[PDB]
């Protein structure tokens, strides 16, 4: 059985179709037409090298040009970027994956490798978010104006949220990336901020107005994390504020000049 | 090229291995002792002639209860002898020739074979009419199967070809565990009585302890330079002797991770095909591709006897679970009962 | 297609106006794809507006019926093996694992035998065997009649002198072959086999 | 990533755990565990059918 | 919840049973007189050696003539043996292997047979055709059947697993008569020389006398705590032996509602596995576990003789209607005639 | 019905009615039960051929 001559061209034309999808086009391609191409080279058995040209085209595909149009960004806010960039993939990678199912179901299970989806995700985490330039300008950038925000501005929240769950899910089962980025950084930063903001606010005003202004910043931290951090992230920061304002200067409330709870 | 330092940290942490494997070296205490139970020369007889095969018997594994032996012919064919009568209590035919593993599961309600033919079979022996009939046919391996163990009678282990010990459910059919990471060809494996490690010598000389719930290989062992014939753990699932197609068989450590003791000796120069433990564990029973086997004092490193009674290669060797007698599965056609 | 409730497959050249909710019953498969008006998937032309499915009519029948009405039929006169690759380009686990099902099926049935052949091996001296072979039970085949060599009288008119070995063919489909656990069953299967 | 020899880092990634457990697993004196075997074989080197001979009415191979 | 008066009010009536039996105790006589009527040593002779089995003899079962026995091998064919001449009428094959009970009709017109097929056959043995046809296939039942006795030519008691032991009718192949007093497998049974009480021995250990006609247990019989192996009644339908996994057999007593005698000795450690009486009812015939079986002298509740012969266990025991002379269906593959 | 343990009750039932019946059933003393057997077996000692020897020409067995 001879298969071999059109399979020799649909290499370069499967090759061609992934790099035009992953630069999102699909108004001029056809799903018909890469099912089948990508179906022939698989029944075939092809399966590694298959395998090996989507694993290199992906990670040539996300270090040429994706990182290069998130570190570009100096004019335009870099989480819009990011999240453009990361709507992108995974627009590319539903599709793709998609397309390779034949191979995600019968080569992976004589092989015991990994499927499309969570080696590309994987890809993408190594070569974008783990990434050192971008992992540092994301930081700065999410600190600075959730830092504005807590002290006091009006912000693009949708853009924190964008970032963050893409970082919470680009970690698949656990929350590696997202934990090491930057939610345990503005964690630190929010522990030190409400020391700062309890010292300042306990010595400023009565205990009644300071208890008022507590259960309002607890209300604010809600606020933020329905509309600014992530609602699985919003356990800690709360507590955050309360390990910090009340349950370590519980002697500060209950004694005071002229107020306090003995007044 | 980044790979370069990730081969120096691996060559490093090898390294690593070596030295501390070197630090917890030292004296043998069964290699300087030779006046506790000096095993002699002991002698045996074949008790049973369990003729009836037409074919080289290429595996035989005994049963749980040491009465029934399951004995898988070249030609293929299961004849599940009863080994006081010498009597066939099955002989089944084989769905494809060139079987060369038979295990057998500890109720004996299931039995299993492999061949070149890359299909792992598992007949259901009890069932209401008393006809053999096959339960489940295992496939998903690409490589032929070296060996299969029961590690429950629906939980089976099939060390095959192209690396893999893939493990299955048996009644799913599905390949509930995946095992990979082996690079030669895996050609042995072997239970721990603890039933919880179980060991994979391959063609790269290396016999991988396995850690067989996670899927991940527990330790490394590598102390042959040829492909491994044949692992057996010790009694106390700690340790497994390991015959390859060398001369040399080595005594692997589990606490200790190194050679506990080689066994050697300038008139062996056939691989060891077949490694067993005596229930004590004093004696180490090997099969040779000399159609002579031996017995190594396990802890004297010297030949505690002779085993022969054949013409051809002993191609499998198994001693009673009681440690009563010796099995002698050889390409003769026949396998010697030794008492 | 994608504009209206209804969409029109050109399959194979022939044209299946189907309603979209059957044939998105996967949400992995092509057809699904097919269902959305997204621009990756575009294989209707215009002069025609009926969407191209690169495979033939013949075995999309079987599929269409399994997504119409739950469990599909697949006749002997149409390739397990067409339904099969059909299954694989439309993307249906489900599908391909009732194809391996029917192809099971068909090889039991064709290849063995529905209920398999039963035999046994009566043992009749050589003055009973006219009787016995004749008056042997209806319902049964005759296979073998084996002699038994003999240090008694030369070899015949011994007690045991031969092997009538018959057969009994089942070839009822439905009734296949039963199978049920009994412990007390299991011991005296255990004590009569040894 | 294929373009780094076809993915290798995760060979010498599963490598380097197989080492780290194996640094990670105690090292046992070879006389600590040579006595530990000897007692344990010595322990039933008393009730071994081979080691230790069996009447010939007790074994199921010579009645 | 309510269960706990009921059991209370069983518990009390069991107190109430055994102490009526008790004060029934009234010491046997004949155990006292065992010094009257002695039988002597009676050994008896093997006049006829139907040996042409090849398989496990499980049931042997006499006709109504004394002369046709139909005896059902493990491997699932009944051999109809003509003891007068050791001619095999019939050599039937069965549908299904592991065949443990062989019924013989009162006219010789039909035969019965079942195994672990849950489905009995009534083979219509008397036709013009000459061979052996089907006449019924009995289902219903989910357990494996133990024994089954012809009352009619229409009607068949089926005692089997499932705790059941239902009259069946045999044209219709419906049940006739459910029992499910058990909690056991029913696996013995047997009838009355009147045909109107079948008792029937279970793994409960429990002797159930039980009423044909209503589907009411008509006493239920307790001295064992072993599976009771074998029933048969005394030649008066007024008392029946019983024996059971343990060593000893035990005499029962309907009139007496108890234990009348045991039948026991240091001599014996196998289990008996059929029980008979002569055609005084005198000789208690107990085939056992061990390859040779025994006669004693039930009136004295001592051994009258040992029945020799065989090189493995008695597996069934019956005697002649006329009481000239007992077959010892073996599990050897020989059914011999004792006289 | 799982109220009553499964209907429990019912096979309790069941197990009092036995009882009941056999109750119901009168005792025979043993003495008496046993003398009826010799009775019978002093009456059928001389009919019975495995304790009374009967000549070859008289079973079916040697002629």
């Amino acid at each position: 059985t001879m298969d071999e001559k059109y399979v020799n061209s649909i290499w370069d034309l499967l090759k061609n179709a992934i790099q035009e999808i992953q630069r999102k086009n699909n108004s001029g391609l056809s799903f018909e037409e890469l099912y089948r191409n990508a179906y022939t080279m698989v029944l075939h058995k092809h399966g590694e090298k298959l395998y090996t040209g989507l694993r290199e085209v992906v990670t040539e595909h996300l270090i040429n040009k994706v990182r290069e149009d998130v570190l570009n960004s100096l004019n335009n806010n870099f989480l819009q970027t990011l999240n453009q960039a990361w709507n992108d993939h995974q627009t590319a990678m539903v599709m793709i994956r998609d397309i390779l199912m034949y191979m995600d179901r019968v080569y992976v299970q004589q092989n015991n490798v990994e499927n499309v989806y969570n080696l590309g995700l994987i890809i993408f985490r190594d070569q974008v978010v783990r990434y050192g330039c971008i992992r540092d300008h994301l930081r700065q950038t999410l600190l600075d104006m959730i830092a504005r925000e807590r002290k006091g501005e009006v912000v693009d929240r949708g853009a924190i949220r964008n970032a963050c769950q893409m970082l919470m899910i680009l970690g698949l089962e656990g929350r590696s990336v997202y934990e090491e980025d930057f939610e345990a950084p503005f964690l630190e930063m929010s522990a030190e901020f409400f020391q700062m903001e309890s010292q300042k606010f306990l010595a400023e005003n009565s205990a009644s107005v300071y208890i008022k202004k507590v259960e309002a910043r607890i209300n604010e931290e809600i606020e933020r994390v329905m509309h600014c951090l992530d609602k699985s992230t919003e356990e800690p920061i709360v507590k955050v504020v309360e390990r910090e304002l009340i349950s370590k200067h519980m002697k500060t409330i209950v004694e005071m000049e002229n107020s306090g709870l003995v007044h | 090229s980044e790979l370069d330092q990730l081969r120096q940290e691996a060559e490093q942490l090898k390294n690593q291995i070596r030295d501390a494997r070197k630090a917890c070296a030292d004296a043998t205490l069964s290699q300087i002792t030779n006046n506790i139970d000096p095993v002699g020369r002991i002698q045996m007889r074949t008790r049973r002639t369990l003729r009836g095969h037409l074919a080289k018997i290429y595996a035989m594994h005994w049963g749980t209860d040491s009465r029934l032996l399951v004995s898988a012919s070249q030609d293929g064919k299961l004849i599940i002898w009863d080994s006081y009568t010498t009597n066939k209590v099955h002989a089944i035919p084989l769905r494809s020739s060139w079987v060369m593993t038979c295990a057998y599961a500890p109720s004996g309600n299931y039995v299993a074979c492999g061949g070149l033919d890359n299909i792992c079979s598992i007949y259901n022996l009890k069932t209401r009419e008393g006809n053999v009939r096959v339960s489940r046919e295992l496939a998903g391996h690409t490589g032929y199967l070296s060996c299969c163990r029961f590690l429950d009678d629906n939980q089976i282990v099939t060390s095959s070809g192209d690396t893999t010990c893939a493990l299955w459910d048996i009644e799913t059919g599905q390949q509930t565990t995946t095992f990979t990471g082996h690079t030669g060809d895996v050609m042995s494996l072997s239970l721990a009585p603890d039933t919880r490690l179980f060991v994979s010598g391959a063609c790269d000389a290396s016999a991988k302890l396995w850690d067989v719930r996670e899927g991940m290989c527990r330790q490394t062992f590598t102390g042959h330079e040829s492909d491994i014939n044949a692992i057996c753990f010790f009694p106390n699932g700690n340790a497994f002797a390991t015959g390859s197609d060398d001369a040399t068989c080595r005594l692997f450590d589990l606490r200790a991770d190194q050679e506990l003791m080689t066994y050697s000796h300038d008139n062996i120069i056939c691989g060891i095909t077949s490694v067993s433990f005596s229930k004590s564990g004093r004696l180490l029973l090997a099969g040779y591709d000399d159609f002579n086997c031996n017995v190594w004092d396990a802890l004297k490193a010297d030949r505690a006897g002779v085993l022969a009674g054949h013409d051809n290669r002993v191609s499998c060797l198994g001693v009673t679970d009681d440690g009563m007698a010796v099995a002698t599965g050889s390409w003769d056609s026949f396998l010697k009962i030794w008492n | 297609g994608s504009v209206s409730k209804w969409v029109r497959l050109n399959v194979g050249g022939t044209y299946f106006l189907t309603t979209r909710q059957t044939l998105c019953r996967d949400p992995k498969s092509f057809l699904y794809r097919l269902c959305q008006a997204d621009p990756d998937l575009d294989s209707d032309k215009d002069e025609t507006g009926a969407y191209l499915i690169d495979r033939d009519p013949t075995y999309f029948g079987p599929v269409l019926n399994y997504l119409r009405h739950g469990k599909l039929v697949i006749n002997k006169d149409l390739a397990e093996e067409g339904v099969l690759e059909e299954a694989e380009f439309y993307n249906i686990t489900s599908l391909i694992k009732l194809v391996k099902d029917k192809i099971r099926e068909r090889d039991s049935k064709t290849s063995q035998v529905p209920v398999k052949h039963v035999y046994r091996v009566l043992q009749c001296q050589e003055e009973e065997l006219t009787q016995m072979v004749s008056t042997m039970s209806d319902g049964w085949k005759f296979e073998q009649l084996v002699s038994i060599g003999s240090s008694y009288n030369y070899g015949n008119e011994d007690q045991a002198e031969f092997l009538c070995v018959v057969s009994k063919e089942l070839h009822n489909t439905p009734y296949g072959t039963a199978s049920e656990p009994s412990e007390k069953a299991k011991i005296l299967q255990e004590r009569g086999s040894r | 990533m294929a373009s780094n020899n076809t993915a290798s880092i995760a060979q010498a990634r599963k490598l380097v755990e197989q080492l780290k457990m194996e640094a990670n697993i105690d090292r046992i004196k070879v006389s600590k565990a040579a006595a530990d075997l000897m007692a344990y074989c010595e322990a039933h080197a008393k009730e071994d059918p081979l080691l230790t001979p069996v009447p010939a009415s007790e074994n199921p191979f010579r009645e």
